[PDB]
RNA sequence: AUUUAUUGAAGACUAACUACUGCGAAAGCAUUUGCCAAGGACGUUUUCAUUAAUCAAGAACGAAAGUUAGGGGAUCGAAGAUGAUCAGAUACCGUCGUAGUCUUAACCAUAAACUAUGCCGACUAGGGAUCGGGUGGUGUUUUUUUAAUGACCCACUCGGCACCUUACGAGAAAUCAAAGUCUUUGGGUUCUGGGGGGAGUAUGGUCGCAAGGCUGAAACUUAAAGGAAUUGACGGAAGGG
């Protein structure tokens, strides 16, 4: 059924390490054990195998990235703004 | 006023009236007989189009549509009806 | 406050002027008021060399003072210095600017302003930040109090004035952009240009700034001062 | 809209899906256009290149990727390829 | 008065008195009824259809042409669409707004929006699943609903 | 012909400037200010005390060798008051009636589009 | 009881207005509500204006002037006279003299 | 006095409540 | 130092134009350009056909302040420090200045959140101005004098933000085109109030990280509080003598 309220994947840790400590690592925790969509093939299959290294076991491909998202912002500011001076200098 | 014959009012009255307060409503546009040069083939075309109708010639174009009206390209003899 | 000073050395007169020799700037070859000013400068001693610690300087001068009219009274030049040659020094644009009264003046409501700006090259190496200030206009037989423009029209004036700009300095040297800015014949264009959008009066150009230069080319300066 | 003639020989005309029938059909001439995903394997993507090459075929590229060209075409998976053998009713071949 | 905003406009239709048309129009109700099943045919809905006979034939509008209108037309020569036309378009725009969404999450005016063409989505089904045009366990869920747009 | 300077008045509320300077502005000459010519904290904005510091630097200037001078005024402006004080009136009236000669009166006060923010809280000076 | 039927300011379909400051006391008054007037005003005062015309290197001189708006807040226009109260008939004169 | 006041006066109070009766609790 | 001249960096902000002007469900929204979807009004001889109005429960958005973690961090500035003025002044005034002010992710769910005026529909006095769409006039002006288009003028219309005058009508009055069509009482629906205080307090749930929010009494006390106007008196309020 549903079982807990509010500890989610933070309930094996019980009653330590203080609740907001349990509540961040539960944001993260979430994130780096979901699947994601691999742009290569468009399917689910893309899961964490270790800090940054995030493979898709479906087209068998790893892309380098966040160590508990695929696409962290910062990067992603980068990817826009290298993309519009690479556009440029060519131009 | 006090009085006014509203069971038989001017002519100028219900056409200075909005289309939807005349005694019975009746639309204000219309439709034309139109032909661009060259091949007859007398084509009517209403008045508030939305769109950019041709003859079966070719790419002919008569009336270039607008928020109300459609106007009508340069070359067209057109006539109401 | 004659008096007031709690202390004047927390650290524990000869006249500059006669320490202090005189110089005269000219224009370029654009303006025919060629002789606009002096200036000062320490005395070139070996250890200073006065030529460089003047070469960094810019003047702003009035077009009326460089061009004998009165007209041309509300916008301002400033040139900066670039050469020395012997006591007759030289400069170079740098910028035009309007005066702030001007400015001032022709704003005023129940009227429409519009502004536009370009950050384009020129064919000469240099890289220019050119604006534009238009208004709207009651027409003569309007009756209307106010002559507000509708934002559509404004983008679509905005875009031809921005063409406009940049077709004329891409192709016009900096040289060349000096004298076609004394006549303002982009003015005129303008006003052809946007006559079927809006009256648009007071159409005059603004500033202008050089954002990055190219190398000195003392060849192409000292032509300008043929 | 593209995806609206899509529709209609999804509708009227036939087709074929997926990387496999499509060169059969490509091989045997039948084929009037293909529509490629653009998330797709390059190789593959140059391979039905060359072979549109070949069968003096038409190509188009689709602005998604094979999850959405098969939303367009009105089914529930992903299609990386999609050959249209006749249309009958539309305006695909003869637009764009 | 206009659900979803407080606007009264009325810019809205009139329709004229002569129920018999119109005069000088004396081409076959066959004829019409072939060019409706021909625009149907190459997949145009029933009001772009009237919008097309109208502004380019001669047609004021097909019930006084023909004896009837043009979704029963339709719906009696094989044309009938799965659902109704209007409810379609709602289900575009829904689909359309939630991608909007789901790549621009701060766009709180669009979730408001969303919202509204929901509403509206869920209460023309209602009335259409108590009007028998649709069963009962029709409903819209998301994913299905971009896969019925076609 | 004529030797030209600029004129630079600033006649902020509590005290009013004045200096003259080159065309260019770098070559700097004889400043002056209304707190030099008077003892009060008052009177540093004293149209009277502008007045006497506008005719020390005419002086100054015509004994270094200038003949006229292009008008700059200036007030505050900025976040604050962007009017000028009264001194500005009078320096340049002084400068004038000292004979100097005068061109190209201008403000050149700090007009900004979009300042920061303006001091003294929400609820204003309450004085 | 309600003053005012403009309640003191102007806004009709708006519920907001960008503040603005004012420039006696610099309180952050909305824009429609303030005691903005214009200053169009001869930079010589017009006392000067014969000693700056014979004292200028070139006659039939323009003259220019200092051009400023001014956002006055209730209070400091009421105390520096700028307007002042009036009687219960004549608050309504939406126009100057 | 002040309206705006007599609510800061209540809730500092009521917080004060609050915590005392935590203490027991 | 203050000042003036040539640059540079950082962050915030969007003057003047800016208004009895626009858009938005409300809070709110002002440099340009590009993309993303949305929306109102208008025009319609298009289509469906009563699908609709208002709503306990329930959900979405919700100024500022405030909270959590990153960035950022210039002005301004709760706290705090000093100058004073004062009988006192940790208040006004001055000079510093941390939190904050900006942004990303997540919370908070209030405001004089006001037009103190629910939402939907109808009918009823005039007049002019204005915003958006539409219609008509060999109208004026505009390019190539003159075609279009555009921008103006005139007339009409629908929908808006409001206004000016009356007062038939209403109200306790101020006032109001609704706050009218209510003792000649009934178009449809929702929420709230029953003298002042105690008290939006206590307790109990419930939501929130907290601050706090939603629901929310009683005892006891009192004959008044309160609204709008009239005349006087007063004012470190103005105008005149």
């Amino acid at each position: 059924a549903k079982r807990t309220k509010k500890v989610g994947i933070t309930g094996k840790y019980g009653v330590r390490y203080g609740s907001s400590l349990r509540r961040q690592v539960k944001k993260l925790e979430i994130q780096q054990h979901a699947r994601y969509d691999c742009s290569f093939c468009g399917k689910k299959t893309v899961k964490r195998g270790a800090a940054g290294i995030w493979t898709c076991s479906c087209c068998k491909k790893t892309v380098a990235g966040g160590a508990y998202t695929v696409s962290t912002a910062a990067a992603a500011t980068v990817r826009s703004t290298i993309r519009r001076l690479r556009e440029m200098v060519e131009a | 006023v006090l009085v006014q014959d509203l069971l038989h009012p001017t002519a100028a009255s219900e056409a200075r009236k909005h289309k939807l307060k005349t005694l019975v409503q009746g639309p204000r546009s219309y439709f034309l007989d139109v032909k661009c040069p060259g091949c007859l083939n007398i084509t009517t075309v209403f008045s508030h189009a939305q769109t950019a109708v041709t003859c079966e010639s070719c790419s002919t174009i008569l009336c270039t549509p607008t928020g109300g009206k459609a106007k009508l390209s340069e070359g067209t003899s057109f006539r109401r009806k | 406050a004659v008096g007031k000073n709690k202390r004047l050395s927390k650290g524990k007169v000869v006249d500059p002027f006669t320490r202090k020799e005189w110089f005269d700037i000219k224009a370029p070859s654009t303006f025919e008021n060629r002789n606009v000013g002096k200036t000062l400068v320490n005395k070139s001693t070996g250890l200073k060399s006065a030529s460089d610690a003047l070469k960094g300087r810019v003047v702003e001068v009035c077009l009326a003072d460089l061009q004998g009219s009165e007209d041309h009274s509300f916008r301002k030049i400033k040139l900066r210095v670039d050469e020395v040659q012997g006591k007759n020094l030289l400069t170079n644009f740098h910028g035009m600017d309007f005066t702030t009264d001007k400015l001032r003046s022709m704003v005023r409501k129940w009227q429409t302003l519009i502004e536009a700006n370009v950050t384009v090259k020129t064919s000469d190496d240099y890289v220019l930040r050119i604006f534009a200030i238009a208004f709207t206009r009651k027409q003569a037989n309007q009756v209307k109090r106010h002559s507000y423009a509708q934002s559509s029209h404004i983008r679509a004036i905005r875009k031809v004035i921005s063409e406009i700009l940049t077709k004329e300095v891409q192709g016009s040297t900096l040289a060349q952009l000096t004298s076609k800015l004394i006549p303002e014949v982009i003015n005129k264009e303008i006003e052809n240009a946007t006559k079927d959008i809006f009256p648009l009066q007071n159409i005059h150009v603004r500033k202008v700034k050089l954002l990055k230069q190219p190398k000195f080319d003392v060849g192409a300066l000292m032509a300008l001062h043929g | 809209s593209i995806n609206q003639k899509l529709a209609l020989v999804i509708k009227s005309g036939k087709y074929t899906l997926g990387y496999k029938s499509t060169v059969k059909s490509l091989r045997q001439g039948k084929s009037k256009l293909i529509i490629i995903a653009a998330n797709t394997p390059v190789l593959r993507k140059s391979e039905l290149e060359y072979y549109a090459m070949l069968s003096k075929t038409k190509v188009y590229y689709f602005q998604g990727g094979n999850n959405e060209l098969g939303t367009a075409v009105g089914k529930l998976f992903r299609v990386g390829v999609v050959s249209i053998l006749e249309a009958g009713d539309s305006d695909i071949l003869t637009t764009l | 008065g206009r659900m979803h905003s407080a606007g009264k406009g009325i810019s809205s239709s009139a329709i004229p008195y002569s129920r018999n048309a119109p005069a000088w129009f004396k081409l076959s109700s066959e004829s019409v009824i072939e060019q409706i099943v021909k625009y149907a045919r190459k997949g145009l809905t029933p009001s772009q259809i009237g919008v097309l006979l109208r502004d380019a034939h001669g047609v004021t509008q097909a019930r006084v042409i023909t004896g009837n209108k043009i979704m029963r037309i339709l719906k009696s020569n094989g044309l009938a669409p799965e659902i109704p036309e209007d409810l379609y378009y709602l289900i575009k725009k829904a689909v359309s707004v939630r991608k909007h969404l789901e790549r621009n999450r701060k766009d709180k005016d669009a979730k408001f929006r969303l919202i509204l063409i929901e509403s509206r989505i869920h209460r023309l089904a209602r009335y259409y699943r108590t009007v028998a045009v649709l069963p009962p366990n029709w409903k819209y869920e998301s994913a299905t609903a971009s896969a019925l747009v076609n | 012909s004529q030797v030209f300077g600029v004129a630079r008045i600033y006649a902020s509320f509590n005290d009013t400037f004045v200096h003259v300077t080159d065309l260019s502005g770098k070559e700097t000459i004889a400043r002056v200010t209304g707190g030099m010519k008077v003892k009060a904290d008052r009177d540093e904005s004293s149209p009277y005390a502008a007045m006497l510091a506008a005719q020390d630097v005419a002086a100054k200037c015509k004994e270094v060798g200038i003949t006229a001078v292009h008008v700059k005024i200036r007030a505050t402006g900025g976040t604050r008051t962007k009017t000028p004080g009264p001194g500005g009136q009078a320096a340049l009236r002084a400068l004038a009636r000292s004979g100097l000669r005068i061109g190209r009166i201008e403000d050149v006060t700090p007009v900004p589009s979009d300042s920061t923010r303006k001091k003294g809280g929400r609820r204003g000076r309450r004085l | 009881p309600k003053k005012r039927a403009s309640n003191g300011r102007n806004k009709k379909g708006r519920g907001h207005v960008k503040p603005v400051r004012c420039v006696n006391c610099s309180k952050s008054i909305p824009k429609d509500k303030a005691i903005k007037r214009m200053a169009i005003r001869n930079i010589v005062e017009a006392a000067a204006v014969r000693d700056l015309s014979e004292a200028s290197v070139y006659p039939e001189y323009a003259l220019p002037k200092t051009y400023n708006k001014l956002h006055y807040c209730v209070s400091c226009a009421i105390h520096a006279r700028i307007v002042r109260v009036r009687s219960r008939e004549d608050r309504k004169n939406r126009a100057p003299p | 006095m002040r309206a705006k006041w007599r609510k800061k006066r209540t809730r500092r109070l009521k917080r004060k409540r609050r915590k005392v009766r935590a203490r027991s609790k």
